[PDB]
């Protein structure tokens, strides 16, 4: 649970942490789990 | 020096994000303004006996 610093409707990262670093632009796939 | 300089440009883009690395102090331009003063120097030399 979150109670501050997330929102309704925004868009979290499940699966690619180890490809990602905050402040680049990149494609988007809804993850399976 | 030249290999310190990139070690930090290897370790750069995986810091956090408003995080730069900054060189205040360095003693690189001395020794190497130095070393070309003698080279020039030298040259200088060989010339102006020749």
């Amino acid at each position: 649970l979150v109670t501050e610093g997330l929102n309704a409707g925004d868009k979290i990262i499940t699966e690619g942490l180890q490809f990602v670093q905050p402040g680049v632009e990149v494609k988007t796939v809804p993850a399976k789990n | 020096a030249k290999a310190i300089r990139q070690t930090i440009a290897n370790l750069e883009p995986f810091m956090p994000q408003g995080m730069k690395v900054v060189y205040p102090y360095d003693t690189t331009p001395v020794v190497s303004a130095s070393i070309h003063e003698v080279v020039k120097t030298l040259g200088e030399a060989i010339l102006l006996v020749f």
